[PDB]
């Protein structure tokens, strides 16, 4: 079957705005502030780093089965995906329209590509601002229509926007998919090597990767790592409307998981998978 | 022709055989003008004469100030512009009942007063074009009293520069049999020492040499001392907000120091937006000194012009390749001409006012003081037998692919938020509605009506009533930019963010404009003086804005 | 043993957190000018269940139980005359760090926190963030940063900031001085137009009684300035340094 | 003419000083000192009588929703309209800091 590993299309092998491309409806693909329009970062020139011209997201309208929708896509190969003041403005603000698109008939969805580092620190309070705004808009706009969030790699999701991934409706995941609040390294140096060994590649995947997630229910789906793939399970979800429960909504039932965990030794991915 | 088919010919010829002895040929003797004015008017006349907004046929209005009333009385006076005290004297001394106009200035307050006690009556108040237009209709009139600078011995007249009104006055009093007497500065001997032929001889019926010059006022000239920082906020966001926003190619400027403003950042302001050749590069407008910078600068590709301003005349006549003159070398207004293309054939009106309402509809008019519209109701308003597109024009569909729905005249209303006399710009009633019923006017006299602004430009910022959908909204718009005026204060300031996200309004900020930005530092010439110096000396302002 | 535990007590009286509660969690039901006011603080609690949460941070039980204090007074209020308001006191140090957190899902957990109170501010609840302290990352995010009005004590100890001191300069003294975004004092995030009032006091760690009165009047005007307006965020997009912020949007709605 | 007395909430005290403007017809000068933390402090002198609300609202947006720093200020006003008086005093500030 060589001809099979010869025909492998990966989802993770393609840029943002490929990725964006690829998963909106053939032909509708129509990109808000694209890279001509210069509207790039403020902050980074002064202090020496070259701007990219998008900011290092993409914004898209576009079909979903035929259906109006609206897809941010973060280029992790930019700042890591880490969040300025324009591309966290750029993904705001489109969510923000979709929810005014529903408040006027207009069934708009969003779509959320989630390769990020979190806030990017040459514009950190800028790009704290606006995950927070990212944030609220996700929650209005999921009083009309579920946001589905692509966790894809190889950079994964992590700091504030996991955050904001945790809002979503829908939470669909790769096993090379990373998602966390705090990154390895920094825990390593916040807790120490005990806590945390931010060189250990399968421990770093065993407890917050795509494959643990999804065991855990931290996640809704669990993707192969392939374009079609990918594109129909998105499309399914969005299908099936807002979920009746969503994990956010359930504090009482995790803190009481929560009370029932012997906290004195670490718990593993087993033990996690076990508890929920 | 047969007799019953001849009256208006036949009371022409007995009128005029009762000045044959005391007149030679066309020519008036100055010393009897006042009997040939008893002579060829009768009570009753309707009689249009020369208060145009710059020229005025003052020899012929003094003149006629000094009649016997119990020969002439009753006249109906037709008049462009009512500015000279002898216009008004008319009336109170019982010579003239009845006022046909367009623009009053100064004599706002008698012409008020001479109307509450009973001693004239308003026809109403017009646009020029719109009064030049019922001359051949519902107002042909009986006599032109007109000034110009040269006649011949047989009628022939140059009028030059000052143009102005005087065609479209002469021509429908000399064609219906009417008597058109002109007052010239200089009669000449020799016909080939007229520079040229503006109004021929067959038109003309007298002349007469002026005791001096007819008087010219120099109405649209502004003094460049006069503008102020806030001028120029407003000036820099309709030229950043506005004119750069709706790639203006054409426009008039209404009278006043907001759109002189606007004129002397041009080669400032607007060079450092790199507009030059971009945009304003057709003008309709009168010859404003305040214009000579950004023609030096090369802005200005034409200018077609109402009249004149006095000063301007040498100016103009070394820049034949902006301004129309004939070949004799000097410039050749016409009002009417100007008007016309002002109305159909331009992206942009902008001017001022001293009331605007809540619905934007805009006014001059305020109590007792009956102020004419001018050129205003003509060039603010959608011409809508308009059928070309230009892309200003067109910008202002909702819907571009919508082939039903045609494009809009930009028509903007630039004033700050309160008069300098510390009464608000933005009321809740028109001091106009009061007129009306004080007057008796069938209707408040409104310069310009809300339905027809597309953009109110004020110092707090842009409001695009063009994007209104409903009145309501239009006037939530006008509330949002309205500042601490009544109609500001019923603004909810958490209500701006929106309105200005939606482009709705745009404040300066949203312009890329910082308010403490603006400055007279902006302003390419700071003074007559330097207006003179943009000119190369050749701009001689009249008296009133010397310095030396 | 905390400014916002201090605040807390200053402003709510109660200073024994509630039955049900983590502990590391105080709240208050009370009134401020007669309007239904629910207090609402994450303090340091010295026996969290997890270990690294221990210093005052916002870890798995901070999250969810916000959510869940949130949630009960949403649900309590779903048919009031007047939704009562939610005052934040806001002084995180920062985000738990973890192998229980990320292992558990603390990002999930401080979603929840997130989704609560945004889902408040959307039903017509007020909400006010009152800065007396840190206000850092996550913590910050999922404690006070759905505010619909924030409200900072003018005090060096008070910073807004994406993360501490020592990590910043680790990964790199005070440069960031050149860079308003970058910087931690209290005026610089004023400057990006976030904040609706600085306040200053006399004494920051144990509020004095003139403190007291100007703060709880503070509240009360931002209560005021509230009620019957928009209840977005929109608020925040109002200085100069944050130009790019709403020139995206309106670029955005131009070409939507 | 009337003297007038405003104060609003402030933060730290402005540390410059700045005189903007003139006592010409139509026109203000702001005098602008740092003041007591807190607080902001403004005397106005106006030729125009009965105008306190128009000045109150002038302030009001002015300083909606962002606190100035604590300042001293005195306004001497000859009938500027709020347009002219608006823009002096962002002179007046942009100076201070």
């Amino acid at each position: 079957d060589v001809a099979r590993l010869l025909a492998l299309r990966s989802f993770t092998e393609l840029g943002a705005r490929q990725r964006a491309r690829a998963l909106l409806d053939a032909g509708s693909f129509r990109e808000l502030l694209d890279p001509f329009a210069g509207v790039q970062s403020p902050w980074l020139e002064r202090q020496g780093i070259v701007p990219q011209a998008d900011d290092g997201v993409v914004v898209a309208r576009g079909l979903l089965d035929g259906q109006p929708a609206v897809l941010a896509a973060i280029e992790g190969a930019f700042q890591g995906g880490s969040l300025g003041e324009v591309s966290g403005a750029k993904i705001a603000g489109a969510l923000e329209l979709a929810a005014e698109d529903n408040r006027n008939g207009v069934p708009t969805r969003a779509l959320l590509l989630l390769e990020t580092g979190g806030v990017r620190l040459q514009e950190a309070n800028l790009g704290l601002a606006a995950i927070a705004e990212i944030q609220a808009a996700i929650v209005d706009l999921q009083r009309y229509q579920p946001v589905v969030a692509v966790i894809a790699g190889p950079v994964g999701c992590f700091g504030g926007m996991s955050i904001a991934a945790g809002l979503c409706s829908y939470v669909l995941v790769t096993r090379e998919a990373r998602l966390g609040l705090n990154g390895p390294q920094v825990i390593e140096q916040e807790a120490g090597i005990a806590e945390y060994d931010s060189r250990d590649r399968p421990f770093i995947w065993s407890l917050t990767g795509g494959e643990q997630r999804f065991a855990s229910g931290l996640a809704d789906a669990y993707l192969a790592d392939d374009l079609d793939e990918v594109r129909t399970s998105v499309l399914a979800y969005f299908a099936k409307g807002l979920p009746a429960r969503p994990r956010c909504r359930r504090a009482e039932d995790y803190l009481r998981r929560l009370g029932d965990l012997d906290t004195a030794e670490q718990p593993d991915a087993a033990g996690v998978r076990r508890l929920y | 022709p047969p007799p019953q088919w001849s009256r208006r010919r036949q009371e022409k010829q007995r009128r005029l055989e009762r000045v044959r002895g005391l007149a030679d040929g066309a020519v008036l003797p100055r010393e009897g003008l006042v009997a040939a004015l008893e002579a060829l008017i009768a009570p009753g006349d309707r009689v249009v004469l020369e208060g145009n907004n710059q020229k005025q046929a003052d020899f012929l209005s003094r003149s006629l100030a000094r009649v016997d009333p119990g020969k002439l009385h009753d006249l109906h006076m037709i008049m462009p512009s009512v500015g000279r005290p002898e216009h008004l004297d008319l009336f109170e001394l019982g010579i003239a009942r009845k006022l046909d106009f367009s623009f009053s200035g100064p004599q706002s307050l008698r012409i008020g007063q001479l109307l509450e006690d009973g001693l004239l009556e308003i026809g109403a108040i017009h646009t020029y074009i719109e009064l030049y237009a019922r001359l051949v209709v519902d107002l042909i009139p009986n006599v032109a009293l007109v000034a110009g600078f040269v006649a011949d011995r047989e009628g022939n007249v140059y009028t030059g520069p000052s143009t102005e009104d005087t065609p479209a006055l002469v021509e429908p009093t000399a064609f219906s049999d009417g008597i058109v007497i002109v007052q010239v500065n200089r009669i000449v001997d020799d016909p080939r020492d007229l520079p040229r032929v503006d109004i021929p001889a067959s038109w003309v019926d007298f002349v007469v040499e002026a005791d001096q010059p007819f008087y010219i006022e120099p109405l649209f000239t502004r003094d460049p001392r006069h503008i102020k920082p806030v001028h120029v906020l407003m000036a820099m966001m309709a030229i950043r907000g506005i004119y750069q926003r709706h790639n203006v190619q054409s426009l008039n400027h209404g009278i006043g120091f907001n759109t002189a403003a606007i004129e002397l950042i041009l080669p400032t302001y607007g060079e450092s937006l790199g507009l030059k050749g971009k945009i304003c590069r057709h003008w309709t407008l009168n010859p404003h000194p305040t214009l000579i910078p950004a023609i030096e600068s090369g802005w200005v590709e034409s200018v077609h012009c109402f009249g004149t301003e006095l000063g301007m005349e040498g100016y103009i006549a070394q820049r034949p390749d902006v301004f129309f003159t004939g070949r004799d070398g000097s410039l050749r207004s016409n009002r009417m001409f100007c008007q016309l293309a002002g109305q159909y054939a331009v992206d942009l009106f902008i001017g001022a006012t001293l009331q605007v309402d809540g619905d934007g509809h805009s006014s001059t008019v305020t109590r007792g003081r009956l102020a004419g519209f001018g050129g205003a109701p003509n060039m603010g308003h959608d011409p809508r037998g308009r059928r070309h597109s230009t892309p200003a024009w067109l910008d202002m569909r909702g819907e571009p692919e919508a082939l039903l729905e045609r494009g809009r005249k930009l028509v903007v209303q630039m004033v700050e938020t309160f008069q300098d006399g510390g009464k608000p710009t933005f009321v809740e009633r028109l001091d106009a509605l009061e007129v009306a019923r004080q007057t008796g006017m069938p209707l408040a006299p409104v310069m310009i009506y809300g339905d027809d602004v597309t953009h109110v430009l004020t110092e707090e910022g842009i409001a695009y009533l063009y994007k209104a959908r409903s009145l309501e909204e239009r006037q939530a718009m006008i509330a949002a930019v309205a500042g601490i005026s009544p109609i500001g204060l019923r603004h909810d300031p958490r209500e701006t963010q929106r309105m200005r996200r939606e482009g709705l309004i745009a404040l300066p900020e949203d312009l890329g404009i910082r308010r403490t930005d603006a400055s007279r530092e902006l302003l390419a010439a700071k003074s007559i003086a330097e207006l003179v110096e943009w000119s190369g000396g050749l701009y001689q302002p009249p008296a009133r804005f010397r310095s030396w | 043993a905390s400014r916002g535990l201090a605040w807390f007590q200053a402003l709510a009286g109660s200073l024994a957190p509630r039955p049900g509660d983590p502990a590391s969690l105080r709240v208050a039901d009370a009134e401020l000018d007669g309007y239904p006011v629910r207090f609402l603080a994450v303090v340091p609690d010295p026996d969290n269940p997890f270990p690294r949460a221990r210093q005052g941070e916002v870890g798995l039980l901070e999250g969810w139980g916000l959510a869940a204090a949130v949630d009960e007074a949403l649900e309590a209020d779903r048919e009031a005359p007047r939704k009562r308001a939610l005052l934040a006191i806001v002084d995180v140090p920062s985000q738990a760090y973890g192998r229980r957190e990320e292992a558990l899902g603390i990002h999930q957990a401080l979603a929840g926190a997130v989704d609560a109170y945004a889902r408040a501010r959307l039903a017509g609840h007020p909400l006010i963030g009152l800065l007396v302290g840190k206000a850092m990352s996550g913590a910050f995010l999922a404690h006070g940063y759905q505010a619909n009005r924030l409200i900072a004590l003018h005090d060096p100890g008070v910073m807004v900031h994406a993360m501490g001191k020592a990590a910043a300069a680790r990964i790199t003294e005070a440069l960031a001085a050149k860079v308003p975004p970058m910087a931690y004092d209290i005026d610089s995030y004023a400057s990006l137009g976030l904040l609706w009032r600085t306040l200053p006091v006399e004494t920051v760690e144990v509020p004095s009684t003139a403190d007291l009165v100007r703060v709880r009047t503070c509240l009360g005007e931002a209560l005021a300035d509230i009620l019957g307006g928009p209840r977005d965020l929109g608020g925040r997009l109002g200085a100069a340094n944050r130009e790019a912020s709403a020139r995206v949007r309106r670029l955005l709605r131009e070409q939507w | 003419m009337e003297t007038l007395s405003f104060e609003f909430p402030a933060g730290q005290p402005g540390r410059g000083r700045a005189l903007v403007g003139c006592v010409g017809s139509g026109d203000l000068e702001v005098l602008l000192e740092p003041g007591q933390p807190g607080k902001l402090s403004i005397q106005v002198q106006t030729s125009v009588n009965g105008s306190a609300s128009r000045w109150q609202h002038l302030f009001e947006r002015l300083f909606d929703g962002q606190t100035p720093p604590a300042l001293l200020i005195d306004i001497h006003d000859f009938g500027a309209t709020p347009g002219v008086v608006r823009l002096r005093l962002e002179q007046g500030f942009e100076e201070i800091g």
